[PDB]
């Protein structure tokens, strides 16, 4: 359906009110059925008339003329439901032309710490919301970690890059309203061996179904079996695929000892078989030689001499009966020992060949999740998993750096302002930054609140680049080590001819040792120009910022120029190397569900901080010091989407706060 | 519920995470265990094939040709004698004694049995049997 579909887009239950909901209309949800189904659709047909046209503000009165009867009904249900979708960011959000031009009358003082998309989104919605807000940018550019190299005819997204499916994600609004060139990823990824050969279908396959059944290997191991703590520390994800593999290797040396021991078990068999044959042909050799003896005495016999001949013979043609039964017998042991010797079980569970494009695949992972797996909670890693969006993960291809730039549009942003420190106190905030370019030079921002959308990299630092007066409290602070904070780094190639596949997005370059299996690991084409970007993934990541930029493009090269030949591979026109572990304003790459970790220390950081009492004695202050980014929203951390989530959220939140609901 | 052909016992998980050399110490002990297993199948084999050779001539030589005789219900006093000696060797095998003499069915014998049962001792001669 159309209604049904705005909210699912809007990632929400069409059937249902949230909790969300449920905090603003508890009058409703608590209320008739009836009631309920009246204000999920008004809820659901907002939604779709701001979906079906994201360009223009829906203003409370244009929805309420576009609803049928009897819905239209309770103007006062329409009009909270319109300012409850407005104020928390489900509609009116992004880029729209304003019907009613921004009222003059600014109310509260907000300071923004960093204008990434999270900064970014908050920042406009509370200008919106008619605030006073004033973002500080530590960096000469907007956008944080979403950075797009410009450099002639050559675009290329050194930051983020795909737009992880359009089915829920806010990223399809923004789209609309920007005009971004979004473009799909063909699947196929022919695998190179580092000899520059390619990996045959037979092989690419067997290998990474083995890796998709290892995984759902260690879900099992970790659902089903309890398999989280070990010696009182928390299991990886790395851990838990060593162990799956270690049994894999147990179970085929298994099968081996069970059929070898089938072998003996028979050869055994036949063995006290033989012995009796050899014992019962000794045994009528004597008879035979008996009987002969008997025979020769030449008639007239009497009796007796006759009953022996007789008898031997009886004795003999017995024994004869027996030897070929027992032969017989020999037949089918000797036979079913031809059997086993021809179904002999799998060799090795997996060849060093095999084992290394298995570490491609792992490599693979280790980059979409910008870390080590040794490091990935093993009962938590995949837990933003449950809300993936649907539809094809596409990348943008005029460069993702339209949407922050054309985010900053009309709103104040103090580019070179590294903030040092930031106080709050039940009176208010103070923002301490000094210029980048010269940091003599000292600048005091007051503010009613203070919002932090500082990396959880930069969080992280020791000592601190940021200073909290007075600090951060430990619920807050122990949260932030306890999250992992990863990375990942490209190489940005710029040729001026296209030597690869072309009707091929990407293809891989298969490790030597599982210690290099990040190392250039996959290259990539996407752009309308010569572009090849070269991926470095797990702890070949931290390895490589260590390494001069000529090297590595030398290795690169020295990769490519095995894959296509020497002859074809030109020098690049331009090159980029990303090194965003060490880049002050990141301090790595995105947040990652680490070991010993959860979900929850996700909600811990978006938990906004409340002053003491200045006077003692004084009523509860509110809370002066908010915080968003990608490290602040569980269910869709280290995105993009996430973190325009989060700055629609915060702005949501303070605006309750200073302004009313 | 594993995955098809993942093999993931309770039990060998905790043989191979208890301890920190563990794994190493379970797939080389079961190396080592086929490694034995093996050369305990060349044993046998080189045994075996030292049989075989003994038993290279089949018993051919030895085997006689089967003589068949019409079955003939008239006992000779030549059969009856036969009769009796086999009862001294053979006891109550009536298979045994049917071929000795050629020509009697099982039955005829086990019949010969209680017809001459008084005359010839033969409750006498199964007791000499028993030696
Ligand atoms: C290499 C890479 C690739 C990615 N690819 C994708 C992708 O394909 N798809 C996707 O959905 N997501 C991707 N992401 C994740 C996504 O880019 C981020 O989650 C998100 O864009 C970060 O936004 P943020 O607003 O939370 O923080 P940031 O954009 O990091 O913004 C924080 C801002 O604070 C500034 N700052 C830092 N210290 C100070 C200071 N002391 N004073 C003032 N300002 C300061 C920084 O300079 C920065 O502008 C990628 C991330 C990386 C690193
Ligand atoms: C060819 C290709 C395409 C898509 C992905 C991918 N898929 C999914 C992603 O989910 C986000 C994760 C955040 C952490 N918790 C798990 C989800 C991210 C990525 C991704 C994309 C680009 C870059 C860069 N530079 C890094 C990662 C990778 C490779």
């Amino acid at each position: 359906s159309g209604v049904e579909g705005a909210a699912f887009q809007s990632r929400l239950p069409h059937d249902r009110m949230t909790s969300q909901e449920a905090a603003c209309f508890p009058d409703i949800i608590s209320g008739p059925q009836q009631t309920q189904k009246v204000f999920l659709f008004i809820r659901n047909r907002t939604l779709q008339l701001w979906l079906d046209n994201p360009k223009i503000q829906l203003t409370f009165e244009a929805t309420l003329q576009q609803l049928e009867a009897p819905y239209n009904s309770d103007t006062v249900l329409v009009h909270r439901v319109h300012s409850y979708l407005e104020r928390h960011g489900l509609i009116n959000f992004g880029i729209y032309k304003r019907i009613k031009p921004l009222p003059t009358k600014k109310t509260g003082k907000v300071i923004i710490i960093g204008s990434g998309v999270s900064g970014l989104a908050a920042a406009r919605q509370l200008q919106s919301f008619g605030m006073d807000v004033t973002l500080l940018e530590a960096r000469d550019r907007v956008g944080g970690r979403v950075a797009t190299f410009r450099k002639g005819n050559y675009v290329a997204d050194l930051g983020a890059m795909v737009v992880t499916g359009l089915g829920g994600n806010p990223m399809a609004v923004v789209s609309k309203q920007v005009n971004m060139e979004l473009a799909k990823i063909k699947q196929k990824c022919p695998l190179y061996e580092a000899n520059g050969q390619a990996v045959p279908k037979e092989k690419d396959e067997m290998v990474e179904q083995e890796f998709n059944r290892l995984l759902e290997a260690t879900s099992y191991l970790s659902h089903q079996l309890d398999f989280n703590v070990l010696n009182n520390k928390p299991v990886s994800l790395g851990q838990a695929l060593e162990v799956v593999i270690q049994l894999q290797e147990k179970h085929v040396k298994d099968e081996q000892i069970e059929h070898w021991k089938k072998i003996v078990k028979t050869q055994e068999e036949l063995k006290e078989l033989l012995n009796k044959m050899v014992n019962l042909k000794e045994k009528i050799k004597e008879l035979h030689q008996q009987y002969k003896e008997a025979s020769e005495v030449k008639p007239p016999r009497d009796i007796t001499a006759e009953f022996l001949v007789k008898s031997k013979h009886r004795d003999l043609t017995a024994l004869c009966k027996e030897y070929d039964e027992l032969a017989e017998t020999q037949g089918k042991l000797e036979e079913k020992l031809q059997e086993l010797e021809a179904n002999p079980p799998s060799d090795v569970y997996l060849s060093s060949r095999d084992r290394q494009i298995l570490d491609w695949h792992f490599a693979n992972l280790e980059f979409a999740n910008a870390t080590p797996l040794s490091t990935l909670s093993l009962k938590h890693w995949d837990q933003d998993d449950d809300f993936e969006f649907t539809g094809s993960h596409l990348t943008v291809r005029n460069g993702y750096s339209c949407v922050p730039v054309a985010l900053a549009e009309g709103l104040d942003i103090k580019l070179n302002t590294a903030v040092r420190q930031v106080r709050y106190t039940a009176s208010g905030c103070e923002v301490i930054a000094v210029n980048t370019r010269s940091t003599s030079q000292t600048f005091i921002y007051k503010c009613d609140a203070v919002l932090c959308t500082l990396p959880l990299g930069v969080l992280k630092q020791q000592p601190p680049a940021v200073q909290f007066v007075p600090p951060l409290p430990e619920w807050k602070t122990s949260a932030v080590q306890r999250m992992g904070f990863g990375n990942l780094n490209k190489v940005v190639l710029c040729f001026d001819r296209v030597f690869w596949d072309p009707s091929v997005n990407l293809f891989g370059h298969v490790g030597s040792t599982t210690a290099s299996r990040g190392e250039l690991f996959l290259f990539w084409n996407l752009y309308k120009a010569p572009i090849l970007l070269a991926l470095v993934a797990g702890e070949a990541a931290g390895i490589m910022e260590n390494i001069s930029d000529d090297v590595i493009v030398g290795r690169c090269l020295a990769i490519l120029k095995g894959i296509f030949g020497s002859s074809a591979v030109p020098q690049p026109k331009e090159t980029v190397v990303s090194r965003w572990r060490a880049d002050p304003w990141a301090r790595g790459s995105y947040s990652y569900v680490a070991a010993g970790s959860s979900g929850n220390d996700y909600d811990l950081m978006a938990q906004p901080i409340t002053p003491g009492p200045s006077i003692p004695g004084a009523p509860q202050p509110i809370p002066r010091l908010f915080f968003a980014g990608e490290h602040t929203i569980r269910n869709y951390p280290a995105t993009v989407h996430g973190a325009l989530l989060s700055g629609l959220r915060e702005a949501g939140r303070i605006a309750d706060q200073f302004l009313g609901a | 519920k594993p995955p098809k052909g993942m093999f993931l016992s309770q039990e060998d998980v905790e043989a191979v995470s208890a301890n920190a050399t563990a794994a190493t110490t379970v797939l080389r002990q079961l190396d080592m265990e086929l490694v034995s297993v093996k050369r305990q199948i060349q044993n046998i084999k080189q045994t075996n094939s030292a049989l075989k050779e003994k038993l290279d001539g089949g018993i051919e030589p030895y085997r006689l040709p089967e003589v068949i005789q019409k079955c003939n219900a008239r006992w000779t006093t030549e059969e009856q004698l036969l009769a009796v000696q086999a009862i001294r060797k053979y006891g109550r095998d009536f298979q045994a004694i049917s071929d000795v003499i050629g020509n009697k069915s099982v039955v005829q014998v086990k019949n010969f049995f209680v017809n001459y049962r008084r005359r010839f001792n033969i409750d006498e001669v199964l007791q000499e049997w028993e030696a």
